[PDB]
RNA sequence: UAACCUAGACUUACAAGUCAAAGUAAAAUUGACCCAGAUA
RNA sequence: GUUAAUGUAGCUUAAUACAAAGCAAAGCACUGAAAAUGCUUAGAUGGAUAUCCCAUAAACA
């Protein structure tokens, strides 16, 4: 329980489509910007992290 | 402890590798799925390479080469055959024509398409050439001094699968020259059929010990007939079994082309066949009435048709 | 016509046909061991010290084409045995009788030591350069 | 019975010294048909082992021959008997 | 930097240094065999005395 | 982004989630569902 | 001469065929040493049969 060293945040997509989903990224690191498949454009676009989900 | 221990890897898969190839009590993959006067002049040709002390700098280079072209030729003489013996078996050629009989080639036999007069395309063992390309006769040319020549598709025919069909045959051979020889069976261009794969044409030539009249092997000039082209090299050849042993191989692969389409309907005078590779059906579990945890998709594997149906509606 | 009679179902018996075509199966399986078996041929060079042999396989373990330093044709215009310049010439005349074989496409399968070894580096070059290649297509399913 | 395993401790002011004579005189060793199990190093000085196993009277007589003939400067050789 | 001639020199000297420690090691590899095999010849003609 | 599909199995109130031959397709310290949110 | 040895290259009961084989052993490069790896080196049927054979060398002599 005391014990955290990752964290859940969402990634949005670049594109507008409001696509996202979910990733987990060190706590201790930097925002994540990530290309990822967007169904909506059906091809991959720049994703980039908004908020944190929660603790991991 | 006595015994020494490897050193590097490669100590151990030598090792590993000569002991797979043995036979073991224990079950293995491998039962499941499966003169003197010549030595010393090559001694004394060696001593002087040895001599050469342009050779010894040429290898320091680590540059030197070899000429392909002698080799090649040397290789053929000494060795070759075993080699060519060898393309046969992996091919099958000896299974399908001679029920199994092995026979070692000596005559280095030589064939080439020509294309135009500029140039002409070799026919090797396993060569690949186009039937366009084998539109016209090839050039044959061997060191001999009888001979009879034989032409085959061994897995072209279209009608029963044991049979196959000859191109050519010439017959009572004398030494080299070829023109001579009796034109038993017309040139046909190849015809392989189109979507059934690679078919293997091979060349035979059988050494001649006494001229024999092959009459019952004649065929008429033109003949456009399949059903008057089949034939079996296996009792072909238990007929003269007596007078003929082979001595010659070549045989190369080809595919279906345009050209193809024109033997078919210009001469042979028929609709081409075209076959296409079908799959077996995907492995299905019997249907039950109440796919229990299964997806919904469950109902889609066993449907035959994708459009709706509405019974008495 | 009698010409226009043809049975339903082609019969062709060459072995190489599904493979040529390149529908035929290559086993898929031997993961725990080294090295993969997924090859319609393989290139096998055993250096044994001295002498390089080189052979040319099919799965069913029959030897198609195979280039020797002892054949005399070879020996007589090369120089000395296991070096750099052993693979310049043998691979070559491999690959000679590879194209003269009509097996373009062969699987090779060297270790780490070996591949940075300098008679097999130059031995992929022969063999590339001829048109011979190192690495067979995928099956089609 | 046949002699034992005999450890050389190759004590020098340099461990380099004492590797220049441990790659030598192992060198010369598989020319002498030895066998080396093991070629521990002592804390600092610093001494470095190497290992023999495999002696006889006319063996040694010839070994230690190429022993002192290999003493390249300055390395100060020793002879035990392992436990 | 060296020239390719005298990279050529040098490499050849290997060549002839590699023979010349090869034979001296052959020659002293089996004496120590013989010396050793001798000895355990000796060892047996005692052995039969007594 | 770490797939989908599909023999045969696991886990599981239900549901979802797992392993996996074949096939196909991209590429080369929690754990699901219900149930509530956010919005469309 | 009687007993006895010894006769493919350190080792092998590799081989006599389509090789006179494999392994051991050797040098340099590569910096802890060693080993590995890469590049290199040197070699034989003194000889037969499926026991004679001569040579050689011992106890008897």
């Amino acid at each position: 329980k005391s014990k955290s060293k990752t964290i859940l945040v969402k990634l949005v997509s670049q594109a507008g489509t409001g696509f996202s989903f979910n990733h987990k990224r060190s706590r201790l690191r930097e925002k994540l910007s990530l290309l990822h498949y967007d169904p909506i454009v059906n091809k991959k676009v720049l994703f980039v992290e908004q908020k944190k989900i929660r603790s991991l | 402890e006595r015994l020494e221990k490897y050193r590097s890897f490669e100590r151990y898969r030598r090792r590993a590798e000569q002991e797979a190839r043995a036979p073991h009590w224990w079950r293995t993959y491998r039962e499941h799925f499966v003169r003197t006067q010549k030595l010393l002049e090559r001694k004394h040709f060696l001593r002087e390479l040895r001599a050469n002390v342009e050779e010894e700098r040429a290898a320091r280079l680590r540059t030197a080469s070899i000429p392909l072209e002698a080799v090649r030729a040397e290789w053929e003489r000494t060795c070759g055959p075993y080699h060519k013996q060898r393309l046969a078996e992996y091919y099958g050629l000896y299974r399908d024509l001679f029920h199994g009989a092995t026979f070692v080639p000596w005559v280095p036999l030589h064939v080439a398409y020509a294309v135009g007069e500029e140039d002409l395309i070799p026919v090797y063992h396993g060569n690949e050439v186009t039937p366009t390309e084998a539109s016209r006769a090839p050039e044959v040319t061997y060191e001999a001094d009888l001979w009879t020549l034989l032409f085959i598709n061994l897995d072209g025919h279209l009608l029963e699968p044991d049979a196959e069909y000859v191109h050519w045959l010439l017959t009572n051979i004398p030494s080299n020259r070829v023109a001579e020889g009796q034109e038993t069976c017309p040139y046909l261009p190849p015809f392989p059929a189109r979507g059934s794969g690679f078919h293997r044409f091979a060349f035979l030539l059988f050494k001649q010990d006494k001229p024999i009249n092959f009459s019952e092997d004649t065929r008429p000039s033109p003949c456009y007939q399949l059903a008057q082209r089949t034939f079996r090299t296996f009792d072909f050849y238990k007929r003269h079994q007596e007078a003929m042993t082979p001595a010659g191989l070549a045989f190369f692969q080809c595919r279906w082309d345009d050209s193809v389409t024109h033997t078919f309907h210009q001469l042979l005078d028929m609709r081409e066949p075209v076959f296409e590779f079908v799959r077996p059906p995907p492995y299905h579990p019997k249907q039950k009435r109440f796919p229990h945890e299964q997806p919904l998709r469950y109902l889609d594997r066993y449907r035959d048709s994708h459009e709706p149906t509405y019974g008495i509606y | 016509k009698e010409n226009e009679a043809v049975a339903p179902e082609f019969t062709n018996r060459n072995p190489r046909n599904l493979e040529l075509l390149g529908v035929a199966r290559k086993e898929r399986g031997w993961a725990t061991v080294w090295p993969n078996r997924e090859f319609w041929h393989r290139l096998r060079v055993v250096k044994t010290q001295h002498h390089v042999e080189a052979f040319v396989e099919h799965l069913n373990g029959q030897v198609v084409v195979s280039a020797s330093t002892r054949e005399w044709a070879i020996k007589k215009h090369l120089y000395s045995t296991r070096n750099v310049v052993a693979c310049e010439s043998i691979g070559r005349v491999l690959a000679q009788r590879c194209l003269e074989a009509g097996i373009n496409f062969m699987v090779y399968q060297p270790t780490p030591w070996e591949a940075s070894s300098d008679s097999i580096k130059r031995l992929q070059n022969a063999m590339t350069e001829s048109g011979v290649m190192l690495r067979e297509p995928r099956r089609i399913y | 019975y046949e002699y034992g395993v005999l450890n050389i401790h190759l004590t020098a002011y340099d461990m380099s010294l004492a590797e220049s004579y441990a790659q030598y005189v192992h060198r010369l060793c598989n020319r002498l048909s030895i066998k080396v199990e093991e070629s521990y190093a002592m804390p600092t000085t610093h001494e470095r082992v190497v290992q023999i196993s495999g002696l006889s009277a006319t063996f040694a007589e010839i070994f230690l021959e190429v022993l002192q003939s290999n003493l390249p400067e300055g390395v100060r050789l020793s002879v035990r008997e392992h436990t | 930097e060296h020239s390719p001639e005298e990279s050529e020199r040098r490499a050849l000297l290997l060549k002839r240094w590699a023979l010349f420690k090869q034979q001296e090691h052959e020659m002293e590899r089996d004496a120590i065999r013989s010396m050793l095999e001798a000895q355990q010849e000796a060892l047996e003609e005692l052995k039969l005395e007594s």
